[PDB]
């Protein structure tokens, strides 16, 4: 697309020919092969001053030293110039290290409202009421519950005599919210707890969403904040549990504690809950709610961007982006490693309009060579096979290097070969699942792009970067257990994918792509989609790359922040 | 025919306990059907008993030697619901404690499910079943109708100081002194009813310091009984032991 | 060298003088087999996997791939599918492998020979061999193309390998993954109970045997039955779980009309008296009476056995499962109540029960009496000696569940429910 | 002792004979039976009334319903009066709802300080450079890799060019300290980085310490608050190894990725690496440095009451405060439930000096009757038998029962069968591990309490309570494979242990208290014994109960919050 | 004596069961622990 090529050379404008902090990178060419290297270190960038200004005083007030750009080897950061990136399909300009998810709230709000998000049926509980009280459940009693559940979700008393509670001020954004298939129930229950599945969605989309889930009602369960940070994501579904138990006692006069309240517990916990990710093994223990656990499809569905757009390309960039992030920048940058950590790794695949160049001429190539195959549609489709993975991803990834190679602005800004290759394989794979609605086709289309990079540029990505990618074209369609597995199913856990940057945020986009081409309203999970089509989130799940940009210029207020009862 | 013994200890406490635990209990007050099932809040007073599952006889039962060999209790053939009676008791000499209460139902009535807490004891049965439980409970010096309440929630009081009229602490206010006679006038959880019950006079601050089942310094101390102690050191003794070498 | 008598679950004598160190799961042929044939065998619902494949819901709850929809008719061609499956799954022509249709094709067991238990560390081998051979099968039988092979393994496997397990699938046996164990040896100890009474069809008594038969193999592998210890645990086996001697049979037959928890500690303290087991050591100022044991695991076992009839008859008398947490608790309570000697597993049983009774009447986890097991973190305490009345609880519920022995177990159920050595283990353990 | 029951009787006076915001509570009797309910409900407590303001204010300005005390069934909280509570030991009076962890600063930080430490040896990487290398490494190249790692640790870049970093204002918090049991290598390292071993410690306990180590080096290593909050305690480990791993790279001028780089990594990640705690089977799953695989001896080591108090019981008392706050509050009553939680049945073991009267009661018994037995000492020792404990642990619950009984004021502030359950055992098993300095007779002492606290009231603690409880005497001295274990090594992932409040905190008291009456060093691991003697930890480790009345007061600062990146 | 016997097996089998492994015991073979397993039938691939 013409307009894409032209946001992406307005990046490399910038970011290379204006002026950053006092970078003096006024002028010059785009497309020239040189540089002037100033040698001007940190200072000539505003951020790493205000750094470099805190470290030394932090060092001589604590009495042990502490951030001294002069630490690093040889000579401090900076030898050549320092530039900004563009969240891409944005004007928001950020500073580099206002990327780094400990630097950035946004990116903090966007794990926690994962982290601390299941859903839980509500059937089977009602069920248990009417079976074993032989209560029974209307609109009323599920109003009255709601509102009980509200007050007892962010930590507060429904039954017992003298109890503390947490502090409202502190938990604003713990709610719960329910969403029914059924059309009749959803009109009787009171619209300021209902996620009303019918005005977030189109008709067609709406739809689909009720013929999966048929008349089933759900609570989408969001706990406080502050607690998903003091503890951890297998806290999660425990803490909506118990609310849920004591809202049933206090609404449906239980007794406090009798058999019938085991039920629902289990109910709760087990036969009717939703997690967003299942535990992981010993070496990466983990229990659930945790990054590792979040399947492409589940992340996929969480993004909402399916729900407000009708653009394929755009609906799958924006869950590579969230995605990139959220496995790279805070899942293996930081859960599964630390330190400095992967933030670069992922913004190349959010910024500077790059990947979304390559994807969008892709929309294009697929357009002209297979009738239209790459448009919102189920009868365009074209059927995957080796020809037409061949075909899209050697186009795809031949484009992608040729730009890099006639924008050397590119290549310096992607200056890691990792990088480059979750670029290309990114638009390839995106580009075969929009062709063909087989997420599977889109893998092939990755792994090709990545023996197709190597072999152009005798070079790929890091030490490591290449062990789910040598092993990636025969796994795709494999159906030996531990190989084979739709891509809406994979995660950071399938075994190939669980150690290495750069892979997990592109096969998300993979699954979404191969959805959104045909228009569908979910990737893999009904329940995902419709819990997460809630504009009272504090994270903006509709547009998340832009939500990282608001985080960057530290306009985005997160939850969880202990002002009030810290001194002042 | 072996004949139980119960429960160790030769004071007044002992005594009791051994009542409660063998229901030979004094009867001190009547209730009638109708103004139990008002306040047990599980169906309107009078009428038939809910159902959880189909009457036995109705469904027809596996092929079991258990099944075969042990009688339904009414509750159970007629597949009523599973309710539950459940009650606070003063640590100021009310007659019942939790543990006694929860021994009471499993020695002297079938198909029970007691449960002991510090601030509550139930039982839970088959609809029927329960209500001839809690009538006993209800009509004997088990309950002190002061001391002690019918709660199925909110139970807070059996550890906090007294009102001046001697009555235990109800969050809920379900039952209260009027004219010198207990009246419970809620439910156990609280709902009100249509219906004032009387449940009589409390017994006296001497009365139930002579039919408490609790040991207290001032009353009957514990430290005192060389007996129940010689009890709890044996079984505790034993339980070590046999933990380390079952010899 | 303790000998005993063994009866079935209608007080026939099955078999006399039986050595108890011949009951040994280390020893006894028939516990063995139990043992090896619930490793090496697995259940699949090809109903499921036929509506995973058309529907695209596979790999978990609330999980619907749009778009992917394959129609194959796997339970019309069920035999066929059986054929195919026995010959990926076994080793060598006429070995042990055995694969059966179950409920008119809907259903298969699969029996992976006993070369694969052998050759393997553990009892996984059934269920990826299993799950590999149904793969296959459907890919050839039905003309899967490799651009689909995805979708048909995953309505098998479910989301193995995001997954530890196979999550949304429709391959398992009556085990959990090894992965699951809370400890060393617990693997025989995770199963539901809702599991061992849909395999006996809710006859209480053989739940309960089914169920110690595990437990005790478990108690074994744990390495918690050496030395003293076997004797200790092998007395409780038969005298609990095999009906030794006919007593719980008897104890239950005669508080069967009228008796309660109460009774039934009469009963078993009436017994123990008789039979030497216990004396009076000393009589209290009041007249009560300190009991002591002439023989420590021999009153143990004799506390077992109590609390399995007490289970029996109160939980019998309610036809409800609850009443077996309560039971398990106030049994072993009022006994040591009654004698001043310490009730089954020295506190153990009590222990579980406690936590138990709460785990299965509060907010915090559990749930009814048909979800714990003996690797459950609540109920896993006592040495084998609790999770067999559970599972007779589970036995004698006549429907006050939510959570049925049909919704967990309802495949488990019809698919193992058919192996007779299962379906009647003590008639299995004394050879009959 | 007379001034812990003078103390006591204090804080009876102060709860319930004085006023407290408008609960019309003055005057009065501490020993009187009877109280008159004013049924004021919420608003009489000043906390309250703010919680409900903001309560109210927040579901108008967010349009879902929320914190709303009108929900509580029947009536709301406060029909008796709403009185304080004062931390034991101090006379901080407070706020009832501010010993809510999510309330509480110091609280949170506590957890935080303990989930964000490691300890990892540096004997094993010195030798792969000397090894592999042939480097010499010497009190100089040590200097200056503990700069390089000062800088490197809390997320800051050595060696490539173009990094971003994490802030270090946000980040103040992480730093890496050394201690060694080589004094000459002590002598030798800039100061600014040791913990002095022979100045944090008595000369006796120092003594200790060095001979338990030896002549090794260790790194005491505490990554940043806000990245432990985001992520989890899994993370401590692996953040440590990474920056570690670059400092070495750094440091000495390897090659910056080599096979001797490995062993680095593989000594910092696991041979050389001391967890706070290890990893949890899959129904509670969780990775390593979470609450649930922290021993009891570890907690004793974190606590450093026994460095500056020469008093056993207050050494075990200290223990006892910090444990039930952080395995019954944090542990039990949020990562393994959540909700209201369990504030109360853990501040009945820090607050009211009801706890601190037993306990020192039982310390003047013990000395009366086993000739000083309890006084700090090794042969004044009593061995462990059942007489042993019997004796004790009756006459500590008797007295403990008796004092309940004639303060119906205690009894009304324990108003929890479980409180009293906790506060009678862990005076025994302390009692009963002073005397003997065996921590497992502690733990008969424990099981003892609860035996007779059940047949002398009729009741024991909640419906759950005393499954270890009945397990308990029984398993105390068991040897069988997942029964037997030392007290020391014992913790929330002992399986009896496993699932219940009021207990884990008592086991931690009980194995300090037999570790504490000897006047030992550390209870079981002198590594996290010397890593936490650093005051410049957030968290004042020598007194956890005083902190939590400082959060309580708001007076306590914690690290990690994210105002610098927020809107203002 | 019982009152050292916590000890002695510690000194065997180490921090079971407060850790899911012997560790610091004294008693390994080739093997691991099952729960160690990344997937299914995975014990035997799991030697050093
Ligand atoms: C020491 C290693 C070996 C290793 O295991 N990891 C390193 C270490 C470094 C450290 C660097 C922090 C620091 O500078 O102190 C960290 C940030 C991980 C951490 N500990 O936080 C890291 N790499 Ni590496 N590392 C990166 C990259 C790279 C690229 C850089 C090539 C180039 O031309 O500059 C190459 C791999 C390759 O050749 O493809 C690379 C190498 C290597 N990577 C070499 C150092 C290379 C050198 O001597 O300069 N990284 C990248 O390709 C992109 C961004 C990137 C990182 C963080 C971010 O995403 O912002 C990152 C992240
Ligand atoms: C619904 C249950 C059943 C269950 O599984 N857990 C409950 C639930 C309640 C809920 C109460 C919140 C609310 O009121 O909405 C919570 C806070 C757990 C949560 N969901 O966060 C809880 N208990 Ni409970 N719960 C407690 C206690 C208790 C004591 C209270 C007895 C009394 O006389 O007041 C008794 C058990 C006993 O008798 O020993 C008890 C019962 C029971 N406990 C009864 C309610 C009893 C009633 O109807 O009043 N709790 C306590 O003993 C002390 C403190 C305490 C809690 C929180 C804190 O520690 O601050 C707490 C904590
Ligand atoms: C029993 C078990 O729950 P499940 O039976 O697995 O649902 C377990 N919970 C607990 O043990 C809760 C402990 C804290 C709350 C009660 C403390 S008294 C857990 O979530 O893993």
């Amino acid at each position: 697309a013409a307009d894409i090529f032209a946001k992406f050379k307005k990046s490399m404008e910038v970011k290379f020919t204006q002026e950053y902090g006092s970078n003096k990178q006024a002028g010059g060419d785009i497309t020239g092969k040189t540089e002037k290297f100033l040698r001007l270190g940190p200072e000539q960038d505003a951020r790493k001053q205000e750094m470099i200004k805190a470290g030394k005083e932090i060092a001589e007030k604590r009495g042990i030293a502490f951030y001294n750009p002069m630490m690093h080897m040889g000579a401090p950061l900076g030898q050549r110039a320092i530039t900004p990136y563009t969240i891409s399909g944005t004007d928001i300009v950020a500073e580099p290290d206002d990327l780094h998810y400990v630097n950035n709230a946004a990116m903090q709000q966007m794990w926690d409202d994962i982290r601390r998000t299941c859903i839980v049926g509500l059937d089977m509980a009602h069920e248990t009421l009417e079976k074993r009280l032989g209560k029974e459940v209307t609109p009323e009693t599920i109003n009255h519950y709601l509102e009980t559940l509200n007050h007892a979700m962010p930590g507060a008393a429904v039954v017992q005599e003298m109890m503390v509670e947490t502090h409202p001020a502190l938990v604003d954004d713990c709610y719960v919210k329910i969403f029914t298939g059924d059309d009749e129930l959803a009109d009787e229950i009171d619209k300021q707890y209902v996620i009303n599945v019918n005005k977030m969605f189109s008709e067609e989309q709406a739809a689909q969403i009720k013929a999966s889930i048929g008349k089933t009602t759900w609570q989408a369960i969001h706990i406080p904040t502050i607690v998903s940070r003091t503890t951890d994501g297998a806290q999660t579904s425990r803490w909506a549990a118990m609310q849920i138990g004591m809202s049933f006692i206090s609404a449906y006069a239980m007794c406090a504690g009798e058999a019938a309240v085991a039920d629902l517990s289990f109910a709760a916990k087990h036969a009717a809950l939703v997690s967003m990710g299942e535990m992981l093994p010993a070496r990466r223990a983990r229990g659930p709610n945790e990054p590792g656990g979040l399947s492409f499809g589940h992340l996929s569905d969480i993004v909402q961007t399916s729900r407000v757009s009708k653009d394929p390309a755009k609906i799958a960039l924006e869950v590579v982006g969230a995605g990139c992030m959220l496995y790279d920048q805070i899942w293996l940058g930081s859960y599964m490693s630390g330190g400095v950590g992967f933030t670069q790794y992922a913004t190349a695949a959010y910024t500077d309009d790059i990947l979304d160049n390559n994807t969008y001429y892709d929309v294009d190539y697929i357009n002209d060579k297979y009738n239209g195959a790459a448009n919102l549609g189920t009868d365009n489709k074209v059927k995957a096979t080796l020809d037409v993975v061949k075909d899209i991803a050697t186009e795809s990834t031949l484009y992608g290097i040729e730009t890099y190679e006639k924008f050397p602005t590119a290549l310096e800004d992607h200056f890691g070969g990792s990088q480059r290759a979750t670029v290309l394989a990114a638009a390839s794979g995106v580009a075969c699942a929009l062709a063909t609605g087989n997420a599977n086709a889109g893998l092939s289309g990755w792994y090709l792009s990545m023996y197709v990079h190597k072999e152009a540029w005798g070079r790929l990505g890091f030490f490591g970067f290449d062990l789910q990618d040598q092993c990636g074209a025969t796994n795709v369609l494999s159906y030996q257990g531990d190989e084979g597995l739709p891509d809406e199913l994979r995660g950071p856990n399938y075994p190939n994918y669980a150690m290495n940057v750069g892979h997990q945020g592109g096969y998300a986009g993979i699954a979404q792509a191969a959805h959104s081409g045909r228009g569908d309203a979910f990737t893999v999970n009904p329940l995902l989609k419709v819990c997460f089509a809630d504009e009272l989130m504090p994270f903006n799940f509709a547009e998340p790359r832009r939500e990282f940009g608001r985080g960057a210029i530290r306009e985005f207020m997160p939850a969880g922040e202990r002002s009030l009862v810290i001194p002042a | 025919a072996y004949e139980a013994q119960y429960y160790p200890g030769a004071t007044s406490v002992g005594a009791n306990r051994r009542k409660h635990m063998s229901g030979k209990l004094e009867k001190l007050r009547e209730i009638s059907d109708e103004d139990l099932t008002a306040v047990l809040g599980h169906r309107a007073p009078g009428s038939d008993y809910p159902s959880t599952h189909p009457p036995l006889a109705e469904m027809g039962e596996p092929a079991c030697s258990i099944r075969e060999a042990v009688a339904a209790t009414p509750g159970a053939a007629a597949g009523d619901r599973v309710r539950y009676v459940q009650f606070a008791d003063s640590m100021y000499n009310a007659p019942a404690t939790p543990y006694f209460r929860s021994y009471f139902a499993a020695i002297n009535f079938r198909g029970v499910d007691p449960g002991t807490l510090s601030g509550r004891q139930i039982v839970e049965a088959r609809e029927r079943d329960m209500e001839q439980c809690a009538k006993v409970q209800m009509e004997t010096e088990m309950t002190d109708p002061a001391l002690a309440g019918m709660r199925g929630a909110t139970v807070h009081g059996h550890s906090v100081r007294l009102q001046e009229d001697g009555v235990m602490f109800d969050m809920l206010d379900r039952r209260r002194l009027e004219g010198g006679v207990i009246i419970m006038d809620k439910d156990q959880v609280a709902i009100p009813l249509d219906r004032k019950v009387n449940l009589g006079k409390p017994m006296s601050s001497e009365e139930a310091a002579k039919r408490t089942t609790i040991y207290r310094v001032d009353n009957v101390a514990f430290r005192d009984d060389a007996e129940v102690i010689e009890w709890v050191h044996r079984v505790f003794d034993q339980r070590t032991s046999y933990g380390f070498q079952p010899k | 060298s303790d000998t005993v008598d063994i009866y079935d679950d209608r007080g026939k004598l099955l078999e006399s003088n039986v050595d108890i160190m011949s009951l040994a799961p280390t020893r006894n042929a028939a516990i063995k087999k139990i043992i090896l044939d619930t490793k090496r065998s697995v259940a699949v619902s090809l109903a499921g996997i036929q509506g995973a494949l058309a529907s695209g819901k596979m790999g978990g709850k609330g999980r619907q791939i749009l778009g992917r929809g394959l129609n194959y008719d796997l339970v019309g061609n069920a035999d066929a599918i059986a054929e195919n499956v026995k010959n990926l799954v076994q080793v060598d022509e006429g070995d042990d492998t055995s694969v059966k249709v179950i409920k008119g094709g809907k259903s298969l067991l699969i029996q992976a020979p006993s070369s694969r238990i052998a050759a393997g560390a553990d009892y996984m081998s059934a269920t990826t061999v299993g799950a590999a051979a149904v793969t296959q099968t459907i890919i050839d039988m039905f003309g899967t193309d490799m651009y689909d092979a995805p979708i048909a393994k995953s309505a098998v496997w479910g989301s193995y390998p995001q997954t530890m397990d196979l999550m949304g699938g429709n391959v398992q046996g009556v085990l959990s993954i090894p992965q699951n164990n809370e400890g060393l040896g617990f693997s025989l100890r995770n199963i539901m109970a809702n599991h061992i009474a849909a395999i006996t069809s809710r006859g209480a008594m053989n739940a309960a045997a089914l169920s110690s038969i595990y437990e005790q193999s478990g108690i074994f592998e744990m390495g918690g039955a050496v030395g003293m210890f076997e004797r200790h645990q092998l007395l409780g086996l038969a005298c609990q779980g095999l009906n030794a001697n006919n007593v719980v049979y008897d104890i239950v037959k005669e508080n069967g009309k009228d008796g309660t928890i109460g009774t039934v500690i009469e009963s078993i303290v009436g017994r123990a008296v008789e039979d030497g087991v216990i004396s009076v050591d000393k009589t209290a100022p009041s007249g009560y009476k300190f009991y002591k044991a002439n023989d420590v695991p021999m009153w143990n076992a004799y506390a077992a056995a109590g609390t399995l009839a007490a289970t029996f008859v109160n939980c019998g008398a309610g036809r409800a499962a609850q009443n077996v947490s309560s039971t398990l608790l106030y049994f072993n309570d009022i006994l040591e109540k009654e004698t001043g000697l310490p009730g089954c597993d020295y506190g153990k049983v009590q222990g579980v029960a406690v936590g138990f009774s709460f785990f299965s009447h509060s907010i915090y986890g559990g749930g009814g009496p048909g979800v714990f097991n003996g690797n459950h973190v609540v109920t896993r305490h006592s040495r084998g000696f609790a999770i067999p009345c559970v599972c007779a609880a589970v036995a004698l519920d006549a429907g006050t569940q939510m959570f049925t022995i049909e919704s967990t177990s309802g495949l488990i159920g019809d698919v193992f429910g058919s192996i007779e050595e299962f379906r009647q283990p003590i008639k299995a353990v004394a050879g009959a």
